[PDB]
């Protein structure tokens, strides 16, 4: 034949930065990607590209709550060959980016640990919204802290971006926060942040 | 890192692993416990993918686990913000902005019989009283 | 139409009612003052080609409000590729003996260009289907004009059931609730795009009305754009039926 259907259609999303990827590299053909909602019209992206990927960020940030479905067409170079991608709900499936400890501060027998708000790709109000502006009460951060002389690791959790933990006076501590959404069976937790010691 | 008599000082993650490039042996000196040292080396070995400046056209990068993400400007899109919105004006792309018929070559818009193309070169309007594909009892009074 | 709603009077101004000996035959679609598009299978059993009438501006069959406009069908034109008893190439082009007058209740549906219909309209999800056909599978016809909204499917997805050709496309629901039916054949499959409706399909055939695991099949009008426009500039032959070559 004059064309082959795409395959291995996988979703790569982090902080709503959604990239569709497929295979194989083009030989005597080009690709066109379509995307829509459950009942929305099909909009085309990456027209006749030789790339095996396509950025669909601008399309899914319009409503991250909606479930999106896409497909990759194959034109040679009545309907052309194509392949459907798995359904994708950004709000429920996007990967939580690696958090970063913005700062920490001690005042006696207690220490405050602040987390930097992770900017997403949702560009509402002409500026990127933070991770908490999207999930709200669904988003929490888990703190892993410990002494150099500790056996295991203590844990803390916050609904905001600040931990108010107690510490042993004189002892030196380390920290590592993690973004979490308990209302998720898949992509429940982010990766551990870089370590920060006192 | 280990400079002249540096190891006389007590080890610090900031000065050795963050401010310089520490080895696994320098990391072990700070964490002491091996199991916690290994857990640190996994995340620490993963470098900063933004060091190569993959983003383009004034995009901002953010390091990630074995990857990165580019915050593109409004008129740009793509993994590295390489795509421009304007350089895609063709009939496949939202009908080329044409209200009705489109043609590739600058793309030219056209209108079905009974309509006529306006000055904007994309919008059509009825020239007759009863144009096709419109409901009179909904476009009157 | 199964599981549809009554189309308000005047909101389907292109819907045509075709009659034979005064009996309800099939639906149709006004595309201009003279020409009407319909399905081919509706003309398989015709004998009295002279008693073929096309009504426009109709809504209620049991009443005559004065908005109706009747015309004799001067010439029925179908593709030579079409074969009675089969589903492929199910389309007919009718020439009304005299042009109808366009009113608030009589307005034609735009016949789109090929490229425009293939590139844009084909990807508008939902479209309208209407007619006075059966309200249920093996049921009674409708008195008031019924209308239904249905999503379009690409042939690859519809073949989850080579029965569907490139001159066809599927549309509807596989849940068995909303679908076109017998008696609606020939009716319009109209697609909206920026304040304008276009003809993209014709009620053709299906494996039972609103049957689970199946969709309604429609003639892909975009295939016959050049063919139709060609005949609308042709000299009429004396015979009513006319099997024109396709393409
Ligand atoms: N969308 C639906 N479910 N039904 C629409 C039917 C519209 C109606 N068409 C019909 O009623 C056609 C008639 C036909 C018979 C033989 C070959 C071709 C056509 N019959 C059908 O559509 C039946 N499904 C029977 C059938 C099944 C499978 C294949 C073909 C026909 C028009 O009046 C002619
Ligand atoms: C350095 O830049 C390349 C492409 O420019 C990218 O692939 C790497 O991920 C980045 O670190
Ligand atoms: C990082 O973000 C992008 C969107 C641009 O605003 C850059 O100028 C900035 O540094
Ligand atoms: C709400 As209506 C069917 O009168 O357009
Ligand atoms: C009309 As079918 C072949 O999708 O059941
Ligand atoms: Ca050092
Ligand atoms: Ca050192
Ligand atoms: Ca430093
Ligand atoms: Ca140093
Ligand atoms: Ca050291
Ligand atoms: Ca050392
Ligand atoms: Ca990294
Ligand atoms: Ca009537």
């Amino acid at each position: 034949t004059n064309t082959v259907a795409a395959y291995n259609l996988t979703w790569k999303s982090t902080n709503f930065k959604t990239i569709l990827e497929w295979e194989p590299k083009p030989v005597n053909q080009v690709y066109t990607v379509q995307i829509s909602t459950k009942s929305g019209d099909w909009k085309s992206k990456c027209f006749y590209t030789t790339d095996t990927e396509c950025d669909l960020t601008d399309e899914i940030v319009k409503d991250v709550k909606q479930t999106y479905l896409a497909r990759v067409f194959s034109y040679p170079a009545g309907e052309p060959l194509y392949e459907n991608s798995p359904e994708f709900t950004p709000y429920l499936e996007t990967n939580l980016g690696q958090p970063t400890i913005q700062s920490f501060e001690q005042v006696g027998t207690k220490v405050n640990v602040t987390v930097e708000d992770e900017r997403t790709l949702v560009r509402r109000n002409n500026t990127f919204l933070s991770l908490r502006d999207v999930f709200g009460k669904d988003l929490i951060y888990t703190l892993y802290y410990w002494k150099s002389s500790s056996s295991g690791k203590k844990t803390a959790k916050t609904n905001t971006n600040e931990f108010l933990i107690d510490v042993d006076k004189g002892e030196n501590y380390c920290f590592s926060v993690q973004a979490v959404i308990p209302s998720r069976t898949v992509n429940r937790k982010s990766t551990d942040s870089p370590v920060e010691c006192m | 890192a280990n400079a002249f008599l540096e190891e006389l000082r007590p080890g610090s993650l900031e000065r050795e692993c963050k401010e310089e490039q520490c080895s696994f042996e320098e990391a072990r000196e700070i964490f002491k416990d091996a199991e916690r040292t290994k857990l640190f080396w996994i995340s620490y070995s993963d470098g900063d993918q933004c060091a190569s400046s993959p983003c383009q056209n004034g995009g901002s990068c953010k390091d990630q686990l074995q990857s990165y993400i580019c915050f593109c400007l409004p008129a740009f899109e793509g993994r590295n913000c390489e795509t421009h919105k304007d350089d895609q004006l063709i009939c496949v792309n939202e009908n080329g902005g044409c209200e009705q018929y489109c043609s590739d070559h600058k793309r030219s818009c056209r209108c079905h019989e009974g309509y006529s193309l306006l000055a904007d070169g994309v919008s059509c309007t009825p020239t007759v009283e009863y144009p096709c594909g419109k409901i009179p009892i909904l476009e009157k009074r | 139409i199964v599981g549809g709603k009554v189309c308000p009077k005047g909101e389907c101004p292109w819907q045509v009612l075709l009659l034979v000996n005064g009996a309800q035959l099939c639906g149709g679609t006004l595309i201009n003052t003279i020409w009407v598009v319909s399905a081919a299978h509706c003309f398989d059993k015709i004998k009295n080609w002279r008693n073929l009438i096309a009504v426009l501006g109709e809504h209620d069959l049991s009443e005559h409000d004065g908005d109706e406009q009747s015309r004799r069908v001067a010439q029925v034109i179908i593709p030579s590729t079409y074969v009675p008893g089969t589903t492929n190439h199910d389309i007919a082009l009718l020439r009304l003996h005299q042009p109808v007058v366009l009113t608030d209740h009589v307005v034609p549906l735009c016949l789109p260009e090929r490229t425009f219909s293939e590139r844009t309209l084909a990807f508008v999800r939902f479209s309208l289907v209407s007619g006075w056909g059966q309200l249920l599978d093996r049921g009674a016809t409708a008195l008031e004009l019924m209308v239904l909204n249905v999503p379009r499917l690409m042939t690859q997805d519809c073949e989850a059931s080579g029965k569907i050709t490139e001159y066809m496309f599927c549309a509807g629901y596989s849940d068995g609730s909303k679908d076109s039916c017998k008696g609606d054949s020939g009716g319009p499959h109209a697609t909206h795009y920026r304040g304008t409706w276009y003809l993209t399909g014709i009620v053709s055939w299906g494996q039972g009305c609103a049957t689970v695991g199946h969709f309604g099949v429609y003639t892909r009008v975009s295939q016959y754009i050049e063919w139709l426009q060609k005949l609308m500039r042709s000299e009429p032959r004396p015979g009513v039926l006319l099997r024109a070559p396709f393409p």
